[PDB]
RNA sequence: GGGAUGCGUAGGAUAGGUGGGAGCGCAAGCGCCGGUGAAAUACCACCCUUCCC
RNA sequence: UCUGGUCAGCAUGGC
RNA sequence: GCUGCAUGGCCGU
RNA sequence: GCGCCGGCCAACUCCGUGCCAGCAGCCGCGGUAAUACGGAGGGCGC
RNA sequence: AAAAAUGUGAUCUUGCUUGUAAAUACAAUUUUGAGAGGUUAAUAAAUUACAAGUAGUGCUAUUUUUGUAUUUAGGUUAGCUAUUUAGCUUUACGUUCCAGGAUGCCUAGUGGCAGCCCCACAAUAUCCAGGAAGCCCUCUCUGCGGUUUUUCAGAUUAGGUAGUCGAAAAACCUAAGAAAUUUACCUGCU
């Protein structure tokens, strides 16, 4: 809740984390709440995507649907690249569509081939909540691609609590606490209680035990 | 009743004493004439219409005609009741015959100079063959009244 | 001269009271494809036994004329019913329009009247100026002098097309 | 809180959800992939329904 | 039996 | 014109 | 001389009358053909 | 309705709740004759249209060619009696006359007939039973209805039972004073 005492959970969460030393590949960090006091049954729950200010430390798996420029930038930064002929093929088969969407976390689609996108591949993506994010066709995708990496989704669902990846092992707790804020700030806007409905909140590494705030 | 039964005196064309029966049934101010023909154009009618023979088709429709069970009122100690009982094999032809000019004379159709295409419609319509047509529902409806207050 | 002569200004003429083209509308009809016109009136006088009780009232009322609608008209218009076209009948003005007067309170109104001759008829006669009298104005007064006599006004009409009777 | 539980159709199947996920395991198996579907499933978690303590 | 019907078919007492 | 309760006759029932 | 003449009870007709006037022992009689009221003729009784 | 294509940010539509809008008519015969007064007092059914929210579904969201057209229809949710068929009228519970509209449901098929495009037969149940007339009665003109006061002897010659209100009169209806007074069935005595 506030900054002191994430700063403690992060810096204990490090701390607790072990085994070894350290295992060999590097963690994340999760932030966990769990809510009280809402009613899960109406639009209560919460989807939400939020830039971290310092990224995830992954740079969420990222499509990028559009022709060339888009395209090639996409390319650069090593993202998969859905052409604007393949939209209708995709439509047709589901079967691939479907892996395409649980395959990465979000989409960035040119703006103008929005109309395709949502006649074709809509009925898959939108239950999903994938819908793609639009951008102008001679945009500049770096910046976007690096906050949506920077980009999580934070999605209740029914259930009253929620996790979420706020970052790595090699960011600082600093970093670690800025990008739990701009969670918690969504939550914030969202009831009129706001932060009040945390329960309890708790960081946690990958292999590390959870610690609450 | 009314007077012994007197015998009758059988058809000219098909010595049938039932069919002579029928045709009084049609006849009335005694236009004994009339009724033989209405008859008997009927019957030609029969013969067209339907492959059978007439004469086959009206018996089969007096049969279908008949009611077995009729019920009659009777006063008991409380109220009239309606007492289910048979139906003397005089009595059944004479609804029969009566319920058939009757139905048939309902019809709408108005056909031949006469009646003679209702009473040939009727009779098929009758039969059982055809077990249909307003002669039967009466007798039909008889019957279930009967039976109901059994 | 000419002047003094007498001509016929504006002749009307007129319906019976009571509602009019009761079925449908009717009887406006007939004042129809008659006089060229068509004029309908209204009345007043809210209790009325046998009559309506309706105030403004439907009543069945036209006609007017002009020159020459009222020529050609008021010609095949007398030389209709007439037992005695004129005499009596009509009177000091002029011209008239009746039949056999009622016991009625009259005289002390602008006398309109009920009088019934045709379907009431109206040949008023004025000779002169008048329009003088009639119009809004100094309305001066006829001179009861160049007034129509009736004498006068049993000619006229009765030089044309018809015996004075 | 701990152990259970969740049966339209399609989907090798009783899919309560959501986030992480290209792997978990010596292997077998399991998952990804492929596929069906409105949604995808291993594995790690968090939020639920109902039942037990 | 009904003071049945008819003095208006006719007849007939009385008024 | 009265009285069929003053009657004949005749008739209905 | 006197009573009576509808039945009981022997002795009957006319007229007057008109539920009136009247009669009446009991039953009853008189509302226009009254042997019952009143007179008269006639009759019965004594 | 069918076909093809662009394409609004792919795309896609069966519904639930709130707000506003309009029809569903009415007159007439007949009634104590007419008009006026609350056709009341009551409480208003439900069909379609647009907006928003919401599961839906990203919201408004196109153009060109073809046959008349080759589409779905039709019915169905009126009352009453009935153990079924059926029947009666055709829908009534404030009383009289009438429409069935929602969802969901039924036949797409069977029987007669030479044949049929020719005749017959199915259909649950919840929703509102809604609309007009119509309201003990009151005032006026003033109503073929019907008021106001009085008298009541006595049946061709009289009585016994009795004749729509016991009868009759004159008259009242914006005013009611006032005065005369029957009979049918049926019969008698000396």
């Amino acid at each position: 809740i506030t900054s002191s005492q994430v700063r403690e959970h992060v810096k204990e969460l490090l701390k607790y984390s072990n085994e070894t030393k350290k295992r060999n590949f590097l963690e994340t960090v999760e932030l966990q709440v769990g809510l009280k006091n809402y009613d899960p049954q109406r639009d209560k729950r919460f989807s939400g995507s939020l830039k971290l200010p310092n990224c995830p430390r992954p740079n969420m798996s990222i499509c990028i649907f559009g022709d060339a420029f888009d395209v090639d930038r996409a390319k650069s930064c090593g993202v998969d690249a859905m052409s604007v002929d393949d939209l209708k093929k995709l439509n047709k088969n589901k079967k691939l569509i479907k892996k395409l969407s649980k395959k990465y976390n979000a989409f960035i689609a040119s703006e103008v081939l929005i109309k395709q996108v949502p006649r074709l591949l809509g009925p898959q993506l939108s239950k999903a909540g994938k819908f793609p994010t639009p951008v102008s066709h001679n945009d500049d995708l770096y910046g976007k691609v690096t906050d949506v990496r920077s980009t999580i989704k934070f999605q209740l669902k029914k259930v009253l609590c929620l996790a979420v990846a706020v970052g790595n092992v090699e960011m600082e707790e600093d970093v670690l606490v800025n990008q739990i804020l701009m969670s918690v700030n969504f939550f914030v806007s969202l009831l009129k209680k706001n932060w009040q409905n945390v329960g309890s909140l708790v960081v946690k590494s990958s292999m590390g035990p959870a610690f609450r705030l | 009743r009314y007077a012994n039964k007197r015998f009758r005196k059988a058809q000219c064309p098909i010595i049938e004493r039932l069919t002579n029966s029928l045709m009084m049934n049609g006849r009335n101010n005694g236009k004994k004439l009339k009724a033989v023909r209405i008859i008997k154009h009927t019957l030609d009618i029969i013969n067209v219409l339907t492959d059978q023979n007439p004469i086959q088709v009206v018996v089969d429709a007096i049969t279908n005609t008949g009611p077995r069970e009729d019920t009659t009122r009777v006063g008991g100690g409380g109220a009239a009741r309606r007492q289910a009982v048979d139906v003397s094999p005089l009595r059944r032809v004479n609804q029969a015959i009566a319920l058939l000019t009757i139905g048939a004379r309902e019809a709408a159709f108005r056909n031949i100079k006469t009646i003679a295409e209702t009473l040939a419609e009727e009779l098929i319509n009758a039969a059982k063959g055809s077990s249909t047509s307003y002669a039967i529902k009466k007798k039909d409806e008889l019957e279930r009244v009967a039976k109901s207050n059994r | 001269n000419p002047m003094r002569d007498l001509k016929i200004e504006k002749l009307v003429l007129n319906i019976s009271v009571g509602e009019s083209g009761d079925r449908l509308t009717r009887a406006s009809k007939v004042l129809e494809q008659l006089s060229g016109q068509t004029p309908v009136q209204s009345k007043a006088r809210y209790t009325v036994r046998t009559f309506g009780i309706r105030r403004n009232e439907k009543i069945a009322v036209h006609v007017t004329v002009r020159g020459p609608k009222a020529e050609e008209i008021l010609e095949r218009g007398l030389k209709v019913k007439e037992y005695q076209l004129r005499d009596r009948n009509f009177s000091a003005t002029g011209n008239f329009g009746f039949g056999i007067d009622e016991h009625i309170d009259l005289g002390i109104k602008y006398d309109p009247s009920i009088g019934i001759f045709g379907m009431d008829f109206y040949v008023v006669m004025n000779r002169p100026g008048a329009r003088v009298t009639r119009r809004k104005r100094c309305k001066g007064t006829v001179g009861n002098s160049h007034k129509t006599t009736k004498e006068d006004t049993v000619s006229w009409f009765k030089q044309k097309y018809d015996a004075d009777v």
